[PDB]
């Protein structure tokens, strides 16, 4: 569940 | 091939193995790999004495011979710094009755001396700039080659002609001394030189014919690291771009992305060096998908950070020709690639590497190679795949200013910073 957290991450970084 | 003298390492020992048949011996002080590495200390057991078939010598008037290794010169100590600038020490000696050759190192320099019967002395050598930001050699194995005839004493290095003398004063120069491996002069207990493939030749070698030496004793299956040496699994290793070579990767705080940033540079107060820090950012590690890395392999990036192994990922669906790479636990995930096959698109010698993603070990397909780009944040780089290096890579000659170009530094007793 932290790398749920991690993915959101990621997917406001590349948009 | 007109050689005269070929030492290699057979059964934790070197050996001639040029059909000439010379004693080689090697003393317990002298350090051995089966990659046909060498490594010369301070200590005094640390050396090579080798006994010449007496019957095939270089042409002592003519002087037509040639003397090629490959050799790993640590860094200086920042804090031995005029010691290293000016302390000589010979390396390997091959003389008789006073007369022969040598093979000398002062800092950043490597010579080649000739000495007649006469007494007559005269010196070619090689020096490499000690204030680059990143040096191609320093601690990085490079290719030397000597040759004279009976009016030049040339070097060349990695294939090309670096230095020329005139060594017409040079009269006879007596060749049948043993040759002796030995760091030999004002040395520090620390000072060590490391060696291989050393070779010697009864002719001029031109430089076409060095040049193709240089490209069958640089050829490989397996990569190589930013040193020169073998690239290996399970091993931590510091990551370089040659197309950047001034940046590095760090994971940004608190996200999931690689971040580019400046290498912090030499900051002491002398002025006779420079240099570019090269352990810092992330510490990666290369996984196999299923010893020593091979072209075409398949792999994981990996890199550690709290404790743990994480890894690079590409979004499975990227829109634009380049897009942020994914740096997070390891996971399942179907919105993601793993897979690596790693690369070596440069048909001449290099220690470069890519990455280039793919759905699996089986698929045709080509997701795009690992790089760096700036991205819309003001602008700001980023850890990076892109496809726009798919058509790059398939230039000739190969682009060696292309993002995609990587090399991996393990940390090396050659290199202190
Ligand atoms: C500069 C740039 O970002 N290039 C990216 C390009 O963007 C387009 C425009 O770019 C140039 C260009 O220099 O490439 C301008 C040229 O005039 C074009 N050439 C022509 C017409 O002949 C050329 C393009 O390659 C096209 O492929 C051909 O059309 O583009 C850029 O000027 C433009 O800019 C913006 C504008 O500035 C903004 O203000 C405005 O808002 O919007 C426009 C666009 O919105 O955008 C153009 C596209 O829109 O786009 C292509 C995609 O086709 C590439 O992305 C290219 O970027 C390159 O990306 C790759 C990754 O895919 C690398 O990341 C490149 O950077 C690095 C690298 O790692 O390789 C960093 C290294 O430092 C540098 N190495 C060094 C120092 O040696 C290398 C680079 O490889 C070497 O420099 C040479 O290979 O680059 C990145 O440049
Ligand atoms: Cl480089």
């Amino acid at each position: 569940d932290m790398f749920a957290k991690l993915k959101e991450k990621f997917f406001n970084e590349i948009n | 091939n007109n050689i005269i003298l070929n030492l290699r390492y057979k059964d934790n020992n070197l050996i001639d193995l040029s059909g000439y048949g010379a004693k080689v011996e090697v003393y317990d002080g002298v350090e051995l790999n089966d990659k046909n590495q060498f490594k010369l200390t301070s200590s005094a057991n640390s050396k090579i004495r080798v006994t010449q078939n007496q019957n095939i010598i270089f042409n002592s008037v003519f002087l037509d011979f040639s003397v090629s290794f490959w050799i790993r010169i640590p860094k200086y100590k920042n804090d031995g710094i005029q010691n290293y600038i000016h302390n000589e020490y010979t390396i390997i000696n091959c003389m008789k009755n006073n007369s022969g050759w040598k093979i000398s190192i002062r800092g950043n320099r490597i010579i080649w001396t000739l000495i007649d019967i006469n007494g007559k002395t005269k010196s070619v050598f090689f020096e490499y700039n000690i204030r680059e930001d990143i040096s191609e050699y320093i601690n990085r194995w490079f290719f030397v080659t000597i040759t004279n005839n009976l009016n030049n004493a040339k070097i060349y290095i990695n294939g090309k002609l670096e230095s020329n003398t005139d060594i017409k004063d040079i009269r006879e120069v007596i060749a049948n001394g043993e040759i002796i491996f030995k760091l030999d002069g004002d040395i520090d207990r620390t000072q060590f030189i490391w060696m291989k493939y050393f070779s010697i030749f009864n002719t001029e070698l031109s430089q076409s014919n060095i040049e193709e030496r240089y490209k069958i004793q640089s050829y490989s299956e397996y990569l190589k690291d930013f040193w020169g040496n073998p690239l290996m699994y399970n091993k931590e290793y510091y990551m370089f771009n040659a197309g950047n070579k001034n940046s590095y990767i760090k994971l940004k705080k608190d996200s999931p992305v690689g971040e580019i940033l400046t290498r912090s540079k030499y900051n002491q107060n002398s002025k006779y060096i420079n240099y570019r820090d090269l352990y810092i950012g992330e510490k990666f590690i290369i996984r196999r998908k299923s010893d020593i890395v091979r072209k075409e392999d398949y792999i994981y990036l990996d890199f550690f950070n709290l404790n743990q192994e994480w890894r690079v990922y590409t979004y499975k669906y990227f829109k634009k020709e380049e897009e942020k790479l994914f740096l997070a636990p390891i996971s399942d995930s179907d919105e993601f690639y793993n897979t690596i096959q790693i690369k070596e698109y440069d048909e001449q010698p290099t220690y470069s590497c890519q990455l280039l993603f793919k759905k699996d070990e089986e698929s045709t397909d080509e997701i795009g190679l690992i790089g760096i780009h700036r991205f819309y944040e003001e602008y700001k780089d980023y850890f990076c795949i892109s496809k726009w290096y798919l058509k790059e890579v398939k230039r000739k000659p190969y682009n060696l200013k292309l993002g995609c170009n990587w090399q991996f530094i393990p940390k090396d007793e050659g290199w202190t910073e």
